[PDB]
């Protein structure tokens, strides 16, 4: 199943960033082709792609990176599995990276976070139960 | 290419209504506007109206009683109508495509238009 | 208090530690060796492969990252490069991909005007010299500079504002400190004449003081509160002045700050 | 040993995310010792810091996500020509490292193709090295 | 709205020299500095062809020989070398403000 927990940092800081860089190629790819004149809607997605697609991939890449870095920080020290690691692990990985806008935006980006990851887990949570049936 | 093609009468009975349907294409009339234009021969080139490129109207202040243009994205018209013509309402009615800085770029070919009997 | 308190200490400690005969001594050789490593590799830098592989790796595209390109820094790039360098229904669907839009007719104007525009290419020019260059003159009052820019609403708009501060003595000196985010947003045609604008975004970091003429001491925000706000840009090209030196044709219709956040 | 490499998907996440975690780590470091040599003389605390983590977050991302892009389409080529080819050797992702570079620097011209192919080459020419002498 | 006078209102020139025809707005056509005064060309039989928009912009496919000029109320139309082909009736237009006026006309002929 999953890699062991100090390892598989590698994989979601990787396969993060490859979410992100195909998800910008078709994202800045299409942006790219809307926006360019007539004659050059090919060149200005392929443009817009290598502008942009790197940056989403960093992106995307350090913030599944992170959270699985705090994952493992929670599942070393809390010693459990229970769906409450990524909530915290959430927590932490959306303040960290918000953490040179100030204390305010560090605790508004850690809560919305935490919360985001919340309906998430409960969404698998009702998922399941709805498959038990 | 792009081409507009108007299908309107002539000869239009006194204080009868006239209409002219400007049926474009090698362009969407979501992203271009219509303006429509009149030529007399004693009044020289004159403007009517316009179907904006979002899609509201604006008239001349001497016809706005009586004009009324109105589109249809998905059969590419537009269709213009004035309620009553007399005497001085013979002229030629272009519909003139705008582009940027309402550049009047291109033009239907002309209804020639008489109000007589 | 404990987060200000603590955050006195810390400044404290460092401060003891930065200026301690130890730390100070420690600095000192490690900066003393930067100079002997620079100035070892210096030979290996006049190489012509270390000129080219340096514009491999980096290119000058690093700049999309961040990064204030100083006036002096900013000017004599701009006059080298002038000098040599810049002198059935799915496939109704699919139609409908490669139609014209109101974009494609915007960008399609000012390549009309010049050959060589792109999405990429004016992004390039606006975040290596036309932003940095406004956004710079705005912090500072320099209206020498937002003249050329700015159109006569935006800029009737600031230079009443530079009236007000004129009227209670005080001038502005702030900071641009970064520039990130330097994209443009939308092209869209101003109606109903259909005038083709780009909206150009940013994300400067700044500082935001201002100083008594008379005096100099402070007279508004602190010369340590540094500021993440966001400028939205309204540009045009004339077709007309395109051969101005500074400008080319380039012209800011409207101008708005928002979005403004403490950073560090 | 380590680094699972059951699949063609787990290559090419963990040697992505340990090509971006050395552009990260080499840039952010290359980045703070810029950024130290940049401090304008007489400033206060807090713009000294924040000098110094506009230059790590400037080079810490450009070199991140430029080390990503080039393990991203490293690994989508080394793949590749792994199926066509049928086996993995060195000389496999040789060809796959010096094939990349290339198609990193197209727009750039055809001086940028060896510089760029050769260094790509190079560096998995050390990758093939090292992993040889890992495992 | 705004009286374009043209002038003048007939012109004859040989084949090969520069005809001016000139426009004069009664008000300033200005919006954002950009003058919006187009000028039109129309043969007897067949609809106006733009010439020049935005005051100097050629339209798509206009030869080179028509020139746009003037700012503010006062514009110019160049006709510089004048073909045997280009004899018309000129129109400036201003797209400022509604409503859309042009010109009187200015018929171009050969000597
Ligand atoms: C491994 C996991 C380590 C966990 C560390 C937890 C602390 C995270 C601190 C944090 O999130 O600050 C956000 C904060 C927000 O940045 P921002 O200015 O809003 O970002 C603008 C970028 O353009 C936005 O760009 P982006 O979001 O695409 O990229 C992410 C961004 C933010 O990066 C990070 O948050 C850290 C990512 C992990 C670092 C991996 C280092 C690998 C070391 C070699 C292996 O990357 C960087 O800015 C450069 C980071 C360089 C790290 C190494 C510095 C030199 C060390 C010597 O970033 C910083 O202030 C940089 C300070 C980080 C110091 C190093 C911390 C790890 C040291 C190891
Ligand atoms: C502007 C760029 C600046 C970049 C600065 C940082 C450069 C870092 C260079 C690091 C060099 C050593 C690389 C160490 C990689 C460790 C990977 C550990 C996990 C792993 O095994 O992933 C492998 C992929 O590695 C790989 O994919 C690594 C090889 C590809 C590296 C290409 C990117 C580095 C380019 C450096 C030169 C830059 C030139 C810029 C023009 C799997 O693969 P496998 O071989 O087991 O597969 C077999 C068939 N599936």
């Amino acid at each position: 199943s999953r890699d062991p927990c100090p390892i598989v940092i590698l994989n979601d800081f990787g396969g993060a960033f490859a979410m992100g860089a195909i998800g910008g190629v078709v994202w800045h790819g299409i942006k790219g082709f809307r926006n360019s004149p007539l004659g050059e809607r090919g060149s200005g997605a392929m443009s817009a792609i290598k502008a942009r697609a790197p940056v989403l991939g960093g992106n995307f890449g350090v913030w599944g990176g992170l959270f699985s870095t705090f994952d493992c920080a929670v599942k070393a020290v809390r010693k459990r599995e229970d769906p409450w690691n990524a909530i915290i692990a959430g927590f932490f990985t959306g303040g960290a990276l918000a953490v040179r806008g100030g204390w305010r935006h560090t605790r508004n980006s850690s809560i919305t976070c935490a919360c985001l990851l919340g309906v998430i887990e409960g969404v698998g949570l009702m998922f399941q139960r709805y498959a038990a049936w | 290419q792009v081409q507009l093609k108007q299908s309107g009468p002539g000869l239009v009975q006194p204080s009868q209504s006239l209409s002219i349907t400007c049926t474009v294409s090698g362009f969407s009339l979501t992203t271009y506007g219509v303006h429509w234009v009149r030529q007399s021969p004693g009044k020289g080139l004159e403007w009517l109206g316009v179907m904006w490129r979002g899609g509201s109207t604006d008239f001349n202040a001497a016809f706005m009683s009586r004009l009324s243009i109105t589109k249809d994205n998905s059969k590419s018209q537009v269709f213009f109508k004035m309620n009553s013509l007399q005497a001085d309402d013979t002229a030629i009615y272009y519909c003139a495509r705008y582009g940027n800085y309402d550049a009047m770029d291109y033009w239907g070919q002309g209804t020639s238009v008489t109000v007589s009997s | 208090k404990t987060l200000k308190k603590t955050g006195e200490t810390m400044e404290h400690i460092a401060t003891k530690a930065w200026e301690s005969e130890l730390g100070k001594n420690t600095r000192k050789a490690a900066a003393a060796t930067a100079k002997k490593l620079d100035e070892s590799f210096e030979p290996v830098r006049q190489t012509k492969i270390y000129k080219e592989v340096s514009e491999v790796i980096d290119d000058g595209e690093s700049s999309r990252y961040g990064g204030f390109i100083t006036k002096e820094q900013r000017r004599l790039k701009r006059e080298r490069d002038l000098a040599s360098g810049k002198r059935r229904k799915i496939t109704n669907k699919v139609g409908g991909f490669f139609a014209e839009t109101e974009s494609s007719r915007v960008y399609s104007q000012f390549k009309l005007m010049d050959p060589t525009f792109s999405n990429e290419s004016f992004t390039r020019h606006l975040r290596e010299y036309i932003v940095p260059e406004i956004l710079e003159a705005y912090v500072k009052g320099d209206v020498k500079v937002l003249k050329k820019w700015f159109s006569e609403a935006p800029f009737n708009v600031y230079a009443a504002q530079q009236k007000i501060f004129k009227e209670q003595d005080v001038y502005a000196d702030g900071r641009i400190l970064d520039i990130r985010g330097v994209e443009i947003v939308s092209a869209k045609l101003l109606a109903p004449q259909d005038i083709p604008v780009l909206v150009v975004g940013c994300r400067a970091q700044e500082i935001n003081l201002y100083r008594k003429k008379k005096t100099g001491e402070i007279a508004a925000g602190d010369e340590a509160n540094i500021l993440m706000s966001s400028y939205a840009m309204v540009f045009t090209r004339d077709p007309e002045q395109i051969d101005d030196d500074e400008t080319e044709g380039w012209k800011i219709l409207e101008f708005v700050r928002g979005g403004s956040r403490q950073f560090t | 040993g380590l680094i699972p490499s059951r699949g063609w998907t787990d290559d090419l996440c963990y040697g992505t995310g340990a090509v971006y975690l050395l552009g990260l780590g080499i840039g952010g470091f290359s980045g703070m010792m810029q950024g130290l040599q940049n401090i304008p003389p007489n400033s206060p605390g807090k713009l000294q810091l924040n000098t110094v983590l506009n230059h790590i977050t400037k080079r810490g991302p450009f070199l991140g996500n430029n080390a990503g892009i080039l393990a991203l389409s490293y690994n989508i080529i080394n793949s590749t020509i792994d199926a066509l080819r049928g086996k993995h050797d060195t000389a496999g992702s040789i060809g796959a490292g010096a094939l990349t570079g290339a198609l990193f620097k197209s727009s750039k011209g055809l001086k940028p193709m060896g510089y760029s192919s050769a260094m790509v080459a190079a560096a998995c020419a050390v990758w093939c090295s090292v992993k040889k002498r890992l495992l | 709205d705004i009286v374009l006078t043209q002038s003048p209102a007939s012109l004859a020139v040989s084949l090969g020299q520069r005809a001016t025809i000139s426009c004069r707005a009664s008000e300033s056509v200005d919006i954002y500095g950009i003058s919006f005064m187009n000028w039109f060309q129309q043969k007897p039989g067949q609809p106006p062809k733009l010439l020049i928009y935005a005051t100097s912009n050629q339209g798509s496919g206009v030869p080179a020989r028509f020139s746009g000029s003037g700012s503010g109320t006062d514009f110019s139309l160049n006709i510089h070398p004048m073909e045997e082909d280009d004899t018309a009736m000129y129109f400036c237009q201003q797209s400022k403000e509604v409503p859309r006026t042009f010109g009187g006309g200015t018929k171009l002929e050969i000597k």
